[PDB]
């Protein structure tokens, strides 16, 4: 399973959207997730981490 | 002038060899609780030449990822700056850490750091005098100062404290240090003021009280709310006083202004009354004056930036910090 940010923020605004980015680092943080960026600025995509072993689906 | 990127290797918790940026106009750093972002506030402070016990540590080499306990990621580490210039190839300042001791470097040219400090003192980046950071809590800082250090501080940055011996011990050269100091900075005030507080039913006012004699007696510094008659700064409350010393404060680096200006958590001092105000503001200026890298909490400053760099934590011995960068321009404006 995996989640991109940039097709979760598709549909919308400033604010939402920097919060979805924002959300990603803390889930990070609280190791629920793994994060990618392949290169500045491209797509972040969101990976299973230890402390959720649950769907990624679920947690957004 | 444009910093167009930061490249860091091992510093701090930024182990490994890491991209910082590129940087918009206006970006701004966030991210959860942690030691992370202020090792990048340190970062931006290491290559800029500053010195190690301002940098949260003893020796140069604690600041290699590891060091603090004794387990270093590397013998070296380094930060690097690099300076865009339009019409011109980008010029490259990093500091790196080689043998417990600084070495500075311009395009692979080690050089001695009095050239270093030349160098990007043609840029428009005073290293000692620091005129493109505004550190943590420096609004409240000047919001408490009593006409006398409103001074105080001038001659600091006017160099007119510099002659005050020899002056005191007997002078046309300490007047012209503070009044195109000072003038710079009142010839601006009025119209900082009117640009925080949207409306232009605003004005502030920077008379010394020794007109030709200043860098003696204090300074006065009177404005004029909107839903408030002309009073002094001192007479002011908290939510619109903060705003009076923002426009001081900015005021202040508007002269001999960087190209960049480095803004760490000044969020911190805005209530829900203003804060959106200070970041039209900032992202206003961002488009000609200057180029703004912010450190914020508050969504509400924040998502007036171009790019978002987002600092997380991995999990490691030590704290590892690592980024993520985010193009916030695509979306639409919200409310």
């Amino acid at each position: 399973e995996s989640i991109s940010l940039l097709e979760l923020c598709r549909n919308t605004n400033r604010k939402q959207a920097a919060a979805k980015f924002y959300s990603f680092l803390v889930l990070k943080k609280q190791q629920a997730i793994e994060l990618t960026q392949e290169e500045p600025y491209s797509d972040i995509i969101a990976t299973p981490g230890p402390r959720f072993h649950g769907s990624l689906e679920v947690l957004f | 002038g444009f910093l167009k990127l930061i490249e860091i290797e091992n510093f701090k918790s930024y182990k490994g060899r890491q991209i910082i940026g590129p940087f918009q106009r206006f970006t701004a750093i966030i991210g959860p609780n942690g030691s992370g972002k202020s090792n990048l506030m340190d970062a931006i402070s290491f290559v800029l030449g500053e010195k190690t016990s301002n940098l949260r540590v003893k020796t140069l080499r604690d600041l290699i990822h590891g060091a603090p306990v004794g387990k270093p990621a590397a013998n070296r580490a380094f930060v690097s700056m690099v300076y865009s210039e339009e019409g011109a190839e980008d010029r490259t300042f990093a500091r790196v850490i080689v043998g417990g001791s600084s070495e500075y470097k311009i395009n692979n040219k080690v050089v001695q750091l009095h050239e270093y400090s030349e160098e990007l003192e043609k840029l428009g980046i005073l290293i000692k005098a620091r005129n493109f950071l505004v550190f943590q809590g420096a609004v409240e800082s000047i919001a408490m100062k009593n006409p006398k250090e409103r001074t105080a501080l001038f001659e600091e940055i006017s160099r007119s404290g510099e002659l005050a011996q020899e002056y005191d011990k007997r002078k046309k050269e300490r007047f012209d240090r503070f009044n195109a100091c000072f003038e710079s900075v009142a010839t601006n005030i009025d119209e900082i003021y009117k640009a925080l507080s949207r409306n232009s039913s605003a004005q502030a006012f920077l008379g010394p009280e020794n007109p030709e004699e200043p860098y003696l007696d204090g300074i006065n510094y009177n404005c004029v709310a909107p839903g408030k008659r002309f009073r002094p700064m001192d007479n002011l409350s908290g939510g619109e006083k903060t705003v009076a010393a923002l426009a001081l404060l900015f005021a202040i680096h508007s002269y001999k202004p960087a190209p960049f200006f480095v803004l760490d958590e000044i969020d911190a001092a805005l209530d829900n009354t203003n804060i959106g105000k200070v970041a039209n503001y900032i992202k206003e200026q961002s488009t000609c004056n200057f180029q703004a890298i912010v450190i914020s909490l508050k969504e509400e400053f924040y998502t007036k930036a171009e790019s978002l760099i987002g600092v997380y934590p991995e999990q490691g011995d030590c704290v590892i910090s690592k980024v993520l960068t985010f193009d916030l321009t695509k979306y639409p404006d919200a409310n």
